[PDB]
């Protein structure tokens, strides 16, 4: 039938099956024709053949569309705008800040002497002094800075760097007196120290107060299998990693993930273990003034394991300030007296039953700054650290999200504000006795976009079960709600992750060029309406997430925001569960489905990298009761029979290698959709990357593919 | 701070 067909051959094992315990059925035998695509790309010629053919296939179709180059050109022109973070004060008396003059692959880190900061981010360029330029590390600029910490003394700088197609990293150290030079040559990291810390999978680095070494988590030496045997080690500056002192290993629970935080004073070390993706921890305190660093430290329980999470907020001698959800699912601030360990935690800021606490931090010595969630947006609240009493709101006039910078010792914070409409304003705030000094420090501006052409509405719609759901709707002020407009509708729905007002230039360009609407339904699974909003979109209520999303699409059609024939949907990772399911359950509703790094096989996820931890969210597919509710929606196992559904056009983004979400999820589902719908009529494509990111070039190329694919699929014309 | 793509 189709001009673009047939689909590339995809090989089948007609005999591959697994038998699962079922509470309703005793057991269920599930056949997996495409189980051989669980074998990594590097380790199988079949997985290679599949990746290479599906890749060539998607490319010829994406590149046959003139609008693909159109979109690449538009995006390049427009993304060429200056981007910067808030200034970040450090122990070497410098503000450090991230900058991008426009189309550099990675952010560079610049710094400026504290007191000279009003010379930076001018028409002239970033000013200050370049400290670190990631782009210089690799020739292709895919080598990425994954995190960094300055020593207490201000003389050392520990940083993580990923290589391109890998999510592992090494930790390096360089003197703060050894910055990168603008005129260094590509493909190398000059003024670094010998220290190399390999076999790290995440950057959780804590210096001791003496600046002589740092704690880090690492794994055993090196695909696809579950991540096992996370250990905490202490490294001393100057020594080879072979010398690093073991602090923690739990050989019995190899799936657990562990790390350590020091309090600001660097006196108390908090060990936290995670056994799943829930906000619960096994959690110990040691006094570093009372202990050699090693396996023979005097640990004491902060609390019974697996009831709560604990984040250090500050310390006052033997008193430690914690942000915790201990008997507070929406989180609170409580103190712990290491000198009275039996007394447990004392509430300093009570849980708000109608607002999720996002963060707490100490500024101007005794000002507690709280970020809460209300109406799927951030509110900043100031408290007296000592009494806990309210001292008022700051930035009440801004609706969006904040990133706060400033330490307890500074009377100053730098606050990055952003929203669907504001790309980033760095404000400066100075605390006073009763009231503070706010000023606008710097504001990102985009040439070739008039932000005043756009608007964001806040609507409420009922889901299937009658739950009122909040949605943001961003669109050109001058499109008619006459039921003809296309929609790009984006979802996550899980892990207590709130969809905040977020700036995306690409998104606003999509609204302008396609006279389109950008819909963000705050579906259950998120924290937007506190922790119970997550509980009503997980495990056996996971279906509520899909229901909330369908109902959003239906509200937009009913209220004339959108053509019923021009609904595009989009989701990543856990949002890939949402897209694939909604595609299976309501293919009628959707004209285009974009799945990124998608989680799709809800029976097999626990077997791959970090998937085992997702069992707290989806349920345990090897549990007979859980199997039943998981199996009803498992997108990979719920592709509709081909006779009487027309599948929407579908495009799947994935790399060939990926630690976070194993690409076998995409591989198998694509393979299966194509096998089940061999003649289309709308194409199911897999857009592959042969280096897992991410350079700005990769990102605009993906976006060009995405938008060109949506325009084609929904028969939209680009406008000028 | 555990692991969710």
């Amino acid at each position: 039938f189709p001009g673009w067909g047939p689909y590339p051959p995809v090989e089948r094992d007609e005999t591959s099956a697994i038998t699962y315990s079922s509470k309703l059925h005793g057991s269920v035998t599930v056949r997996d024709p495409y189980s051989q695509l669980e074998v990594p790309f590097e380790d199988s010629e079949e997985t290679k053949a599949f990746v290479h053919s599906q890749r060539k296939f998607a490319r010829t179709y994406l590149d046959e569309n003139p609008d693909r180059e159109a979109w690449l050109e538009t995006l390049k022109k427009s993304w060429n705008y200056r981007r910067f973070s808030a200034l970040k004060p450090e122990s070497d008396g410098h503000y450090y800040f991230e900058y991008n003059d426009g189309l550099q692959s990675q952010l560079s880190l610049y710094r400026v002497r504290m007191g000279e900061e009003d010379t930076v981010l001018t028409e002239s360029g970033p000013g200050g002094e370049l400290f670190f330029n990631p782009n210089l590390l690799s020739l292709d600029g895919n080598a990425a800075l994954t995190g960094f910490v300055m020593s207490p003394c201000g003389n050392y700088w520990a940083y993580g760097v990923s290589e391109h197609g890998s999510d592992w990293m090494s930790i390096y150290v360089r003197k703060t007196s050894s910055p990168h030079l603008p005129s260094q040559e590509r493909g190398k990291d000059p003024g670094r120290m010998n220290d190399k810390i390999r076999h790290v999978r995440f950057f959780i680095v804590s210096w001791t107060s003496d600046s002589k070494g740092f704690f880090y988590s690492r794994y055993p030496p090196e695909g696809n299998a579950p991540a096992m045997n996370c250990m905490v080690y202490y490294h001393r500056i100057g020594e080879d990693q072979e010398s690093d002192v073991l602090v923690h290993e739990d050989p019995e629970h190899p799936f657990w993930i562990s790390s350590v935080q020091l309090t600001p004073s660097g006196r108390y070390i908090l060990f936290a273990a995670s056994r799943d993706a829930s906000h619960t921890q096994l959690v110990k305190i040691a006094d570093l003034h009372e202990n050699d660093i090693g396996t023979n430290m005097k640990w004491k329980n902060l609390h019974d394991p697996w009831e709560a999470r604990f984040t250090i907020v500050g310390d006052e001698g033997s008193k430690i300030y914690f942000m915790t959800n201990l008997k507070a699912k929406n989180y609170k601030v409580a103190t712990f007296d290491a000198n009275h360990p039996d007394e447990g935690l004392t509430t300093l800021i009570a849980e708000d039953p109608n607002a999720f606490l996002v963060s707490a931090s100490i500024h101007a010595q005794d000002k507690l700054l709280l970020v809460y969630l209300r109406n799927a947006s951030h509110e900043i609240h100031i408290r007296d650290l000592t009494t806990g009493k309210p001292l008022g709101r700051i930035f009440e006039d801004l609706l969006g999200q904040f990133m706060v910078s400033g330490r307890r010792q500074d009377n100053d914070i730098f606050v990055l504000f952003s929203s669907f409409l504001s790309p980033g304003t760095v404000y400066r705030y100075t605390f006073g006795e009763e009231k503070g000094y706010r000023s606008l420090f710097r504001a990102i501006s985009i040439p070739g976009l008039n932000l005043d052409d756009f608007m964001t509405e806040s609507v409420f719609y009922p889901s299937k079960d009658g739950t009122s759901v909040h949605m943001f709707i961003t669109r050109p002020k001058d499109v008619l709600l006459d039921g003809t407009s296309p929609v790009l509708q984006y979802g996550y729905g899980g892990f207590s992750l709130a969809m905040l007002p977020t700036f995306s230039l690409s998104t606003l360009l999509f609204c302008k060029i396609y006279r389109a609407i950008y819909a963000i339904p705050n579906i259950r699974g998120g924290s937007e309406y506190g922790e119970s909003w997550h509980r009503e979109g997980m495990l056996d209520k996971k279906q509520n997430v899909f229901d909330d999303f369908n109902a959003a699409t239906e509200w937009l059609i009913a209220n004339k925001y959108a053509s019923k024939d021009r609904i595009a949907i989009r989701g990543g990772a856990n949002g890939g569960v949402l897209t694939t399911a909604c595609a299976n359950q309501a293919p009628g509703l959707y004209r285009c489905v974009i799945t990124i790094e998608g989680i799709i096989d809800m029976l097999r996820f626990p077997k791959f990298t970090f998937g085992a931890s997702w069992r707290s969210e989806y349920g345990d597919p090897e549990d007979p009761e859980d199997f039943d509710f998981i199996f009803k929606y498992s997108p990979y196992h719920n592709i509709p029979p081909p006779g009487d559904t027309v599948m929407p056009a579908m495009l799947f983004f994935t790399a060939a290698y990926d630690d976070r979400v194993s690409p076998l999820h995409t591989f198998k589902h694509v393979a299966a959709l194509q096998h089940n719908f061999p003649k289309g009529p709308n194409p199911c494509l897999m857009r592959i990357d042969l280096n897992s990111g991410k350079s700005t070039q990769e990102m605009l190329e993906e976006t060009a593919d995405e938008y060109s694919f949506i325009g084609k699929s929904m028969g939209l014309t680009m406008q000028t | 701070v555990i692991v969710v793509g």
